């Protein structure tokens, strides 16, 4: 069986498409990302309860029939404003902003390496 | 800041503040973002955006004035 | 003999029972194996019956196709309408459907994890008394408004000063109360397609008149609300008509029964005067900043969990906080907290309260304090 599963997925051309609707008179209901929707009476090679409405799910591309669940995906504008080179700046560059600089790291910076010590007090961080 | 008037005007750019204003805190206490704005005219922004449950510590940033300026150099 | 293979026994039954396993995943594989061979079907709605093997259904992407019906499908809930699959290569109605739920009001819905309780919205008595007058009171003794004769209110518009209890008092009512609750962004309905934008508030309250006792909670509203320019700009027309169509489905030709709706926003003048006019949105609660008893209350109980020392004096903090509308009261006790954290302190005194309310009174007079009611 395993080598004709392969067939089926060896096609590896996907079409991704986005659940609508996961009925349970335990069907699916899916919109191509081609503005066409469709009624798999059989979810396909993924389980009834790891797909919720609106989860991005790829497709065959000819039978269409859901075959993994694709990773959330995200714009790529937005992917784009997350820094990994981080900036060499140490706080001994700053001058003159001393009362400023600790009331920062102790708002944005603090509050997120001693968790421990807010919830002994029973204070929301600002 | 939000602005009413008739014949033309721009809430293009008044949604996504109002999106921003219900993602920082509303209909849900989302608790591990934090976020940090930086302005150089505070007088403009839309009384919304200044509340407590959006950015709370409102940090005053002042000129150097008379020794920061000599750690500054 | 005495002994035989009783000893021996236990070497094979444990290579069995490992092998045993494995033949049972060979049949979960082959249920898969059955599943590759089942296609998909093209989704569209019956619009009319020409005779009883011939039907005009257009499908929900593209054309308008006549198409039979499988014999043993009934031919009498395949009304205009309705929701019919069809097969791939021969269209043919193969299945009468369920009326669809866009995934986004899907979403809407199933929202809620904070659970507050009434206890938690302090200062705003008499305002709760009012909103449930026309969301619970009017969905459980129905029969005694059918006694005076007036029909229960349908809208409600909780504004006020950006700050005040509104959205906590929405959600309040959204971990109360036992019918569906649907709440919205009132900006994430809106999406850059021709009409998408009115397709998704058209299902809201179609699926608010599907599912009855339903309570559809737009937040604020001055984003798909606005006053409805002329002269306005090429992607400003098409917000205005998802309002026409949000405006029409309030108080329209076809009167909307058991779906009530509240509506929030910090600047209730922008607002169309279509959308405040009586019918749509009938009463109007005006949250306020609180009054010196409010003050009072809302320090508690946010101030209440605290691992406090000494005769905390609510008394000191009231006086000195005027128009601290509902967050740096709360901000006064978080606030509190860092100068207490400062020193290394688990140990809340009033002095550190005192300190933080300065703290936040001075914070607030870059604000810019006006009323904006409606008109
Ligand atoms: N009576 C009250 N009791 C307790 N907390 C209150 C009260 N009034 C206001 N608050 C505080 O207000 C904060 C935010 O309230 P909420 O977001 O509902 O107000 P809002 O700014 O008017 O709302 P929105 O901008 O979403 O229309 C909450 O975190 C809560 O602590
Ligand atoms: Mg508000
Ligand atoms: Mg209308």
């Amino acid at each position: 069986e395993n080598s004709e599963k392969i067939k089926v997925n060896k096609t590896l051309p996907y079409l991704v498409s986005n659940v609508i609707e996961l009925l349970d008179v335990k069907c699916a209901v899916i919109k191509t990302s081609t503005r066409q929707t469709y009624f798999l009476p059989v979810i396909g090679l993924v389980d009834a309860e790891k797909l919720k409405p609106g989860d991005l799910v790829g497709v065959n591309k000819d039978s269409y029939l859901i075959l993994e669940t694709l990773p959330t995906e995200y714009d790529s504008r937005v992917k784009a404003m997350e820094v990994d080179e981080r900036p060499t700046e140490q706080y001994s560059d700053i001058g003159g902003l001393d009362k400023q600089i600790q009331e920062l790291v102790e708002a944005i910076v603090l509050p997120m390496n001693h968790k421990e010590k807010f919830e002994n007090l029973g204070i929301q961080p600002p | 800041k939000r602005f009413d008037s008739e014949k033309a005007g721009d809430r293009e750019v008044q949604r996504t503040m109002l999106e921003l204003l219900n993602q920082l805190d509303g209909f849900q206490p989302n608790t591990q973002v934090k976020v940090i704005a930086a302005t150089n005219r505070v007088d403009i922004l839309d009384p919304a955006l200044l509340r407590s449950g959006r950015l709370d510590r409102k940090i005053e940033f002042p000129m150097p004035n008379e020794e920061a300026r000599a750690r500054i150099m | 003999k005495l002994l035989e293979h009783k000893e021996i026994d236990g070497r094979l039954k444990e290579l069995r029972e490992q092998l045993k396993e494995l033949t049972k995943q060979y049949e979960k594989s082959e249920n898969d194996l059955k599943a590759l061979q089942s296609v998909g079907q093209i989704v569209g709605e019956v619009l009319k019956q020409l005779t009883e093997e011939k039907f005009i259904v257009k499908a929900t992407n593209g054309p308008r196709y006549v198409v039979g019906c499988r014999r043993q499908l009934d031919k009498s809930k395949l009304k205009p309408g309705t929701r019919v699959a069809l097969d791939m290569t021969t269209l043919t109605i193969m299945r009468y459907l369920p009326r669809e739920v866009d995934p986004l009001v899907y979403n809407m819905s199933h929202e809620d994890p904070g659970n507050v309780s009434y206890s938690e919205i302090g200062g705003l008595s008499e305002q709760i008394r009012e909103l449930r007058e026309v969301i619970e009171l009017p969905l459980t003794n129905p029969e005694l408004f059918q006694r005076v004769g007036i029909i229960p209110p349908k809208g409600c518009l909780l504004y006020g000063p950006p700050g005040t209890g509104k959205t906590l008092l929405a959600r309040a009512v959204a971990s109360q109360l036992d019918c569906n609750f649907l709440k919205v962004v009132s900006s994430s309905i809106v999406d850059k397609y021709i009409g998408e934008s009115a397709r998704l508030i058209r299902e809201m309250f179609n699926y608010a008149r599907d599912h009855q006792p339903c309570i559809i909670f737009m937040d604020e509203i001055d984003a798909i609300g606005g006053r409805r320019f002329s002269e306005g700009t090429s992607a400003d027309r098409e917000i205005q008509r998802t309002l026409m169509e949000l405006l029409n489905q309030m108080d329209g030709f076809d009167t909307l029964h058991r779906v009530k709706m509240i509506m929030a926003t910090n600047r209730p003048d922008t607002l169309d005067p279509a959308l405040l006019r009586p019918g749509r949105l009938d009463r109007k609660i005006h949250i306020d900043l609180p009054n010196e008893q409010a003050r009072l209350d809302i320090l508690k109980i946010h101030a209440g969990p605290i691992t406090k020392h000494g005769e905390i004096d609510y008394e000191a903090i009231v006086k000195l906080s005027d128009g601290f509308n509902g967050a740096d009261l709360r901000n006064v006790c978080t606030e509190a907290g860092m100068f207490a954290i400062r020193a290394d302190h688990d140990f809340v005194v009033q002095e550190d309260f005192m300190k933080a309310v300065r703290k936040v009174a001075d914070s607030k007079k870059l604000e810019s304090k006006l009323d904006y009611k409606p008109v």
